[PDB]
């Protein structure tokens, strides 16, 4: 069935810009020679998404200089920037690359962002501890949409309803969530079976790992 | 003098 | 012995895996098809012989291209010494695992086919023959020292010896008693052929070899200063080499100590290069440093510098958490929520009033104690 | 990488043993890629500069340089060697053999201390010097 | 700093004078005796008191 | 109306038994008089801790045992390195004012 | 000059050069009395041991392939890693090299809410220990001046 209810809740369409590359490892002359064989330009890979994959950046290993904590810091709109259009992220497949530039074109009544966290380096997992600075009460994704798509879509504020939180480390780690309670405006912490009253501000200062925005 | 050395390793590993 | 050829039995018929498809190709077919070789009918003690002297040949010309001059092989391929030798030739004739089974292979070839020509010539009768196929099968280990060049090798010793026990005891059986006259030399000769098998392809390779015509931090180092100095002016890389080692020996001791490290001069490439290497380095740093503190604490013998080293790390590491964790109480706020804290408060206050605890005051000044 | 200095072929090796009167000149005998040497040459640049005013460093490849091999053993993967005023400084280690090193130590300090005894039994004049360590148990628990 | 050349020249010419106050300041006179004597036969304090 | 079996805790174990590792490793070139002092502080603060329990622990004796014939082992091969078969517990057991090493005992040692 | 032209006398059979199996490293026939005929008998047995590698080298060969892409696509090489940042490193001018120094030389506060919410709790608690009668407290500076007059 094309369209379930988690198709029409959840799901979204994107349109994938996957621009193939030469090796790097060529002359310039064949690097440019290669941008008229047809095969590493733009393509339309156009499909549905689920969720967002939302990129952090890696940790700023030395602390910067200023009084700011050792822990890093990064608004919500620059790790939403890989799916603004013009920004190209590597994509390096075994012997060949890419790079994939994202367009959505479809939002969803609900989306869902999966912020990456865990990365497996060379000897372990390690997890981000970037921390996402992002508003709960009005996002508005009017400038990640094509001029033609953006005509569709009356409505892009979205707003928080739901934010999965991991703590600790990696491999004993535990998971909390939490949501906002419609009727009342309260913001509510769940972990097992521990329902705490979280304030409408610290939210943002935890690492989000998953969440979900209501487009009203 | 340390590039010389580097080349050598590098081809012998 | 019959629980020990279950055993062997057991393994071959478990450890057996289907054979896989080949594409039929036959050596002798190809041998015959070339120049070199031609066919004729030959007795099988003639050619007994004969392969017998190509072996002590080869073996004969394969001592001396190395010019050791001072080992002698004899016709029953014993290799002897024969003068006291300088350690510059104790290692020349340093000869492997795999000359000294080649040289024992044939002489147990050389054993079997003595004893054929003991027989043809009529010494001996065709009984006391077969007899002595079985011991010789049966004994190759006290015959041959083949056990010390192949460790593996003893297990078929074992074998032969079993199989004796399962042929001797039922052998002598009613008027045989025990002695000297039993041949029946089926197994022992199977299980060294099945060896054979094994090992033709091993002294094929080093015959056709010998006849032919951690330390991640110390690799990542040097890997990185030869990508950075290949990517690097002739005429400038005199000095500036040993001031970007001293760079990075910078970067990695400011990691280290969780201080900023940022050149104003150094250009971002480089620079970027730098961060990807301590990220390389950290990383390997700390996993090495997780599994050296398993290894001591499970029990492995380690010595003082290790130990202090992996002190050094942990402590590093240690501290690191430690100011990820004081900076997370900053960030999150107190752990402790204010009416949690106030409770505990009533608790603590109520608890002292029901004492009639009287504060300790301030240190008097004339503290008579 | 590799600071310390190279010697290319045998003649650099038979005049840098007689450049140094006052310093005890060392030699590493081996290859760069050879892991053993590489935790031995980590160790040296550690105490290169620690040990100028009485010590040098030089490395000296096997394969470019193989003519010390049959006079000097140089049968192991790696060894070290002292020299003072052409004279060589055997080192009496307790690992049976007392020319060389043929080993390597992950202290640095264990270097500079048998350094610091070889110049101070070459200056004092006996050809032949007591480490202050005994090798022959790695002292592993 | 690099480690200075070791050396061994000629531990005193001279004596008397000031080097008196040398050693008075670390290698006085100190008790000299039953501080470094260990009595071979019998036995200080308790057993293995250490 | 009750018996209350005593035993060392494992952890109490673990320590002790690292204790000795420790000595072991810090000897280097230390005299064998410290190591076995060392040694000795160990074994009469275990005793004196455990007193009882050591006798109802096996594992804990089998483990002074074998920490004690490490001990022994780590003096004899500083003696030399040649592996002294029957050496002497004499020169181990005899108190320093007499020129021994003055180790203390704990397992079954037959003169 | 050879070695002896130090005047230094004696106090490949490397280590490295020997393995247990297969012996020491190298042929012993490398160089030799090489002909035409040498050089076919070569091709020959060359062409030999091919057609015996050809009984399973279809399957060997794709195996090999598959496990050798598999091991360099999971475990990068080192230089692998880091040729990207040195094709990267290129892109610099001559004038830049001769700059390397020596080393001789919006956004939320995360502090403020956790001070605030600190500051909360200690108002909170001292509101409850105002309740508190019996507390004891003694005046710094005037303990201090007696201190002084103390002072003989
Ligand atoms: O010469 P060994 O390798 O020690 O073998 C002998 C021998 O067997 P061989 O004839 O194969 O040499 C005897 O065999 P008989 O001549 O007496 O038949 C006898 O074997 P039995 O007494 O079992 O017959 C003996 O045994 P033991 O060592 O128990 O005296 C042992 O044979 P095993 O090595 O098979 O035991």
């Amino acid at each position: 069935k094309k369209k379930t209810i988690v198709t029409d809740v959840f799901q979204g369409s994107m349109r994938i810009f996957t621009k193939k590359l030469p090796h790097p490892d060529l002359p310039a002359e064949e690097k440019e020679q290669l941008l008229h064989n047809d095969e590493y330009q733009e393509t339309m890979v156009e499909s549905t998404f689920m969720y967002l994959t939302l990129d952090l950046p890696t940790a700023p290993l030395y602390k910067d200089e200023k009084e700011q904590l050792i822990i890093p810091q990064v608004p919500l709109f620059n790790i939403l920037a890989k799916f603004n259009g013009i920004t190209e992220k590597e994509y390096k497949t075994y012997k060949e690359n890419f790079l994939k530039r994202f367009q959505l074109t479809k939002l969803p009544p609900y989306l869902i962002f999966c912020i990456k966290r865990f990365t497996k380096n060379n000897f372990f997992v390690e997890k981000n501890p970037t921390i996402v600075n992002f508003p709960i009460t009005n996002v508005d994704l009017r400038e990640y949409l094509s001029e033609e798509v953006q005509a569709v879509h009356k409505n892009t504020t979205y707003d928080l309803i739901a934010n999965i939180v991991h703590d600790g480390k990696p491999s004993e780690g535990s998971y909390r969530i939490h949501v906002l309670h419609h009727g009342t405006g309260k913001w509510y912490e769940l972990q097992d079976l521990q329902v705490t009253d979280i304030l409408p501000q610290m939210i943002t200062l935890s690492e989000a790992y998953i969440q979900i925005w209501k487009r009203r | 003098d340390i590039e010389s050395s580097l080349k050598q390793l590098a081809e012998r590993r | 012995s019959y629980q020990k050829l279950l055993k062997y039995y057991v393994l071959n018929a478990l450890k057996h895996r289907p054979p896989k498809a080949q594409k039929k190709r036959y050596l002798f077919r190809s041998f015959k098809a070339t120049k070199f070789f031609q066919s004729t009918k030959l007795d099988w003690v003639e050619v007994g012989l004969q392969v017998c002297r190509q072996g002590y040949n080869m073996l004969n010309l394969l001592i001396h291209r190395k010019n050791l001059n001072y080992l002698h092989l004899d016709y029953n391929f014993n290799l002897k010494p024969v003068k006291t030798l300088t350690t510059k030739e104790r290692k020349k004739s340093r000869f492997g695992n795999a000359f000294h089974l080649c040289r024992e292979v044939l002489r147990l070839t050389k054993l079997v086919v003595d004893s054929h020509v003991q027989y043809r010539l009529g010494n001996v009768d065709a009984f006391q023959l077969a007899d002595g196929l079985q011991y010789i099968f049966a004994h190759v280990g006290q015959l041959t020292g083949m056990y010390r060049y192949k460790y593996k090798l003893m297990r078929q010793i074992r074998m032969c010896k079993d199989l004796k026990h399962l042929i001797y005891y039922r052998f002598n059986t009613g008027p045989v008693g025990k002695g000297p006259g039993c041949g029946f030399w089926a197994a022992g000769w199977r299980v060294w052929l099945f060896f054979m098998r094994g090992i033709t392809p091993l002294l094929e390779r080093w015959l056709g070899n010998l006849l032919a015509r951690s330390h991640f931090d110390l690799e990542l180092r040097a890997a990185v200063m030869h990508d950075i100095l290949d990517m690097m002016p002739e005429g400038i890389k005199q000095n500036k080499a040993r001031t970007i080692l001293q760079h990075l020996s910078e970067a990695w001791r400011c990691w280290k100590a969780n201080i900023p490290w940022k050149v104003p001069g150094l250009p971002t490439p480089i620079e970027n290069m730098i961060l990807r290497y301590v990220k390389a380095k950290a990383d390997w740093w700390t996993n090495t440093a997780h599994y050296n503190r398993e290894r001591i604490r499970r029990g492995a013998t380690v010595d003082k510098t290790v130990c202090k080293k992996n002190l050094g790390r942990l402590t590093r590491l240690y501290l690191k958490a430690e100011q990820e964790r004081q900076h997370n109480y900053l960030k999150d706020g107190p752990y402790i929520t204010a009416e949690e804290a106030v409770a505990v408060y009533t608790t603590t206050v109520h608890w002292l009033e029901s004492r009639r605890f009287s504060p300790i005051p301030f240190p008097p000044l004339s503290y008579k104690h | 990488s590799y600071m310390l200095p190279h010697l290319h072929n045998g003649w650099q090796v038979d005049q840098a043993i007689l450049s140094e009167e006052d310093r005890v000149v060392v030699i590493r005998f081996g290859h760069d890629w050879d892991p053993t040497c590489m935790k031995m040459d980590e160790v040296l640049y550690s105490i290169a500069e620690k040990v100028k005013n009485f010590a040098v460093i030089y490395l000296v490849d096997i394969t470019e340089v193989p003519d010390f091999n049959k006079m000097y053993e140089l049968y192991d993967p790696c060894t070290v060697m002292f020299f003072f005023r052409n004279k060589h400084i055997m080192i009496d280690l307790g690992t049976g053999n007392n020319n060389k090193i043929n080993w390597a130590m992950e202290d640095k300090q264990e270097m500079v201390d048998i350094i610091e005894t070889v110049y101070r039994g070459a200056r004092k004049g006996r050809g032949l010097v007591v480490s202050p360590k005994d090798y022959s148990t790695k002292y592993r628990y | 700093k690099p480690l200075p050349a070791p050396l061994d020249g000629q531990r005193k010419k001279r004596g008397g004078r000031r080097y008196r106050k040398m050693k008075e300041r670390l290698g006085l006179t100190e008790i000299r005796k039953q501080a470094n004597r260990m009595s071979f036969g019998e036995i200080e304090e308790d057993a293995y008191q250490e | 109306t009750a018996q209350c079996f005593l035993r060392v805790d494992d952890e109490s174990m673990q320590r002790f038994h690292n204790r000795v590792r420790q000595i072991l490793m810090a000897s280097g070139s230390t005299t064998f008089t410290k190591i076995v002092n060392k040694w000795n502080t160990a074994l009469i603060g275990l005793m004196t801790y455990f007193r009882e329990a050591v006798v109802n622990t096996q594992e804990l004796l089998d483990l002074l045992v074998k920490c004690e014939n490490k001990i022994q082992t780590r003096i004899k091969i500083g003696l030399n390195s040649k592996m002294p078969s029957r050496f002497p517990p004499v020169v181990f057991y005899t108190p320093k004012e007499l020129g021994g090493l003055g180790m203390l005992s704990m397992g079954h040692v037959l003169i | 000059v050879p070695g002896l032209g130090r005047g230094a006398t004696g106090f490949d059979l490397n280590d490295t050069n020997y393995d247990e199996f297969n012996g020491y490293a190298g042929s012993l026939f490398s160089s030799g009395p090489y002909e035409k005929d040498d050089e076919e008998a070569d091709a020959i047995y060359a062409a030999l041991d091919k057609r015996m590698d050809e009984r399973r080298k279809e399957r060997r060969e794709q195996r090999e392939k598959e496990e050798i892409e598999k091991y360099r696509m999971e475990r990068p090489k080192i230089q692998q890693q880091f040729s990207d940042l040195k094709r990267k490193l290129a892109e610099v001018t001559e004038e830049e090299w001769l700059s390397i120094p020596e080393v001789g030389d919006g956004e939320l506060d995360m502090r403020k809410i956790g001070q605030a919410r600190n500051t909360l709790m200690d108002m909170r608690l001292s509101q409850v220990s105002d309740s508190v009668s019996g507390q004891t407290v003694v005046d710094p500076k005037g303990y201090l001046t007696d201190l002084n007059s103390m002072i003989p």
